[PDB]
RNA sequence: GCUCGCCGGAAGACCAAGGGUUCCUGUCCAACGUUAAUCGGGGCAGGGUGAGUCGACCCCUAAGGCGAGGCCGAAAGGCGUAGUCGAUGGGAAACAGGUUAAUAUUCCUGUACUUGGUGUUACUGCGAAGGGGGGACGGAGAAGGCUAUGUUGGCCGGGCGACGGUUGUCCCGGUUUAAGCGUGUAGGCUGGUUUUCCAGGCAAAUCCGGAAAAUCAAGGCUGAGGCGUGAUGACGAGGCACUACGGUGCUGAAGCAACAAAUGCCCUGCUUCCAGGAAAAGCCUCUAAGCAUCAGGUAACAUCAAAUCGUACCCCAAACCGACACAGGUGGUCAGGUAGAGAAUACCAAGGCGCUUGAGAGAACUCGGGUGAAGGAACUAGGCAAAAUGGUGCCGUAACUUCGGGAGAAGGCACGCUGAUAUGUAGGUGAGGUCCCUCGCGGAUGGAGCUGAAAUCAGUCGAAGAUACCAGCUGGCUGCAACUGUUUAUUAAAAACACAGCACUGUGCAAACACGAAAGUGGACGUAUACGGUGUGACGCCUGCCCGGUGCCGGAAGGUUAAU
RNA sequence: AGGACCGAACCGACUAAUGUUGAAAAAUUAGCGGAUGACUUGUGGCUGGGGGUGAAAGGCCAAUCAAACCGGGAGAUAGCU
């Protein structure tokens, strides 16, 4: 299944937000930004072969993109993957 | 009073959906002709 | 067996039902029930080609069989049932083999009787054979016009039909619409007439009946005989009177 | 922050179709709000939707669609086999509380549950596009129990009342706790165990069915609820310490009994009924070729996985359809208290709102209402509109009639509170104990506490005692129509329509007729007591005479007659 | 049981009024019938215009119909304005 490079695409960059910082401070949960299909196996290898910790259960969401109208111009946002991943051992930012 | 026009995209996709207009030759037809009209949309954006 | 029901109020004020208390009460024998339920009176284009049709209560329907191709194999009959798409009732014969099957009921067929099919079977009434043996004079019913098929004439309640004569290999039958006809001797006949002969009696109560039957209301908008086959006339001999 | 008012079987809350970010935060008032708009469903920037246990998705399915071959049609084109799509149904699994400004049964503590793969333990007949078991089905009725729910008693902790009394039979808030596990009761269903044989279940079959026998009549199936675990847990008012006044940590006792009760379950059940009320997949038996130390299956063991999609927001409206922030329409579920027959009506619990222009003036006139001395349809084409009774139980109730009805005919009788019968009556609901007892989800028992209907007498308040809302005016004559019902959406809701019944006529199965150029289809997977067409329209007395002419039937010595 | 009565939800508006450049290109006020079936409704499909369907009004087929809409014949023709 590795093929590396399927790994490091498949994650595009973390989040931050409020609700992310409370997540890391309560459950030590990272909220990622990830591609299109971003499956969650290969989420998870990628967590593991890339992060080098253990990750214990793996949670996705699709967030749709708003609109910002700029008058008579209507502009959609591109849509993106939202991924909750939770270590239960790593102390790492 | 009940409207004449009920929204249902389960009716509409079946009425006139892509697939449903290009399985007879009409539809093809019309398809050909809104195309080179050059409309945005040739029958629903779902 | 008819009562008539008291006029407690209009709408079957005046019915009068054909109650028959010995018919089974119950489910059918499920594993003898499929498709062919109420079709709306269509065709396949969907237009309204037989009118003041339509609607009419859910009815499952039973397969009946009229070969009585089982010839040697008594049967016992254990019950009798209502079709609702046929008027005359059915019979539940169980085969000594295992066999179970539906067969129009004859009005001198009763539960709990044997009955046996062939060219060997006795002279008396719930009895299928081959006409050739039957004796001429003797009333029959669920005549059957080509080998093969097995009554396709009188199904209907209270429906007979009497021969007259052999005449040859064919056989000269008269049917109830007082017709004399030829057929084929080789076709299988069953001995008997059929079971209950109050279907006229019924005068349905009120319009829900015919209603739910499947029959619509008729809406308001003559000697002139419309039969034209050219193929069938040396079959027949007369038409009726 | 408070007062007053409305809805509260909604104007409340949750879901699917509906719109697709209007949801939360900080920021701005040009236009958008029928007015000013710091506010907002108006603009800008950021955040928000976490699934093996929700649903979709997905294996196989109804109506219906496509349709390999094939048939028909000058070609587009029509039907249709196998096959394949197609829910509005059928198939596996989760709850208590908390969490953020916005998300949860998705995250957190726990009990747990369904399915597949991987390797091991010991055993062995496994293997179907096939049979069977049930899946698997209609209208109405009901009694018996339980549950949410609500009431009452004790108990838990705080109270002695802005003003006449309020340490007591007084008030305040609570008295809440799931799925799973074993018990398998109430209730319902079935007659079982063993052996031999068989024209059947497309060949075969230990499986189904049938035929014989020996034996028991006590064995099996289904089955709400309650019981202990779940849970020495969760919640818990109210308090004890720290506050950016938004909040955080700790503590914490009662948390039990009785009553009534559902549209929820036992019940896909029992009785009756004609209108006789589907299919397949979800699990198992066996057999076909094959494999028969193999491969597979059996119960357990440790482990892996159960992908993908929406999870915000209104969902009887400001967000959906009506061009609008529109007096209109929108399916399903949750269904509390007071009195009442109720899901109508009157006021309240939780919850949502005072509805997007306000204040004055207090004229005619317009719109909906309150009362009106006397008359009471006399106005009007017209009892049109309005006005009046309106219920309970008892007495009483004419003509006719198809004996059902008329009829609730008409007309009268009492309706509040308190005591007595009876400190709360009969009924119901029902604690403990005597005797035995498979000995506990037992009984002959005997009463603990409560609803307590309905009736007589007495005393008493007011003109009115169903005193609120809700809630038929009554009878006769008379023409029409069997009654109930259906259309003129948007001038005529009927004296029109059909209607159950009756009469005539046609149809012999490849039936008649229509859709069709034509396959084929409906009739009908029906068979003259069946079906097509026309007339009338229950029931009682009858349907009397006539074939000039038009169609129709049977057909004739004969006159006429095209195609050829 | 009663195509039963009284009567909620629900079903077409029948009756007088409001509105007639309305809140609404058909709604509301107060009475009126059914309210267990000839009943009603959600979800999908079928019947496509010289035809469909119609318990029959020559009703409806997208706010329209004694023959809908679209592009064309077609700038139809007109002894008419």
């Amino acid at each position: 299944m590795i093929r590396e490079e399927r790994l490091l695409k498949v994650l595009r960059a973390p989040h931050v937000s409020e609700k992310a910082s409370t997540a890391m401070e309560k459950s030590n949960t990272i909220v990622l930004k990830v591609a299109k299909d971003a499956t969650k196996a290969e989420i998870k290898a990628a967590v593991q072969k890339l992060f080098e910790v253990e990750v214990e259960v793996v949670n996705t969401l699709v967030v749709k993109g708003k609109v910002k109208r700029h008058g008579q111009r209507i502009g959609r946002r591109s849509d993106w993957k939202k991924a909750y991943v939770t270590l239960k051992e790593g102390q790492n930012l | 009073m009940k409207r004449t026009f009920q929204p249902s995209v389960l009716k509409r996709n079946r009425s006139h959906g892509f697939r449903a207009r290009m399985a007879t030759k009409n539809g093809r037809q019309v398809l050909a002709r809104r195309r080179a009209k050059g409309r945005a949309r040739l029958t629903v954006s779902k | 067996a008819v009562v008539k029901c008291k006029p407690t109020s209009p709408g079957r004020r005046h019915v009068v039902k054909v109650v028959n208390p010995e018919l089974h009460k119950g489910k059918p024998f499920a594993p003898l029930l499929e498709k062919n339920s109420k079709s709306g009176g269509r065709n396949n284009n969907g237009r309204i080609t037989t009118r003041h049709i339509g609607g009419g209560h859910k009815q499952a329907y039973r397969i009946v069989d009229f070969k009585r191709n089982k010839d040697g194999i008594p049967a016992v009959v254990e019950r009798l049932e209502y079709d609702p798409n046929r008027s005359a009732n059915i019979a539940l014969v169980l085969y000594k083999d295992g066999e179970r099957r539906y067969i129009l009921a004859p009005k001198g067929l009763k539960a709990g009787d044997q009955i046996q099919s062939g060219v060997d079977a006795a002279i008396k009434p719930g009895n299928t054979l081959p006409m050739r043996n039957i004796p001429v004079g003797s009333t029959v019913h669920n005549v059957e016009m080509k080998p093969g098929k097995g009554g396709q004439l009188a199904r209907s309640a209270g429906t007979y039909v009497q021969i007259v004569a052999r005449d040859g290999a064919y056989v000269t039958l008269r049917l109830r619409s007082g017709e004399m006809r030829k057929v084929e001797a080789d076709c299988r006949a069953t001995l008997g007439e059929v079971g209950n002969a109050e279907h006229m009696l019924r005068v349905l109560g009120k319009a829900g009946a015919a209603r739910w039957r499947g029959v619509r209301p008729t809406v308001r908008g003559k000697g002139k005989k419309t039969r034209s086959n050219k193929r069938t006339d040396k079959f027949i001999v007369r038409r009726r009177s």
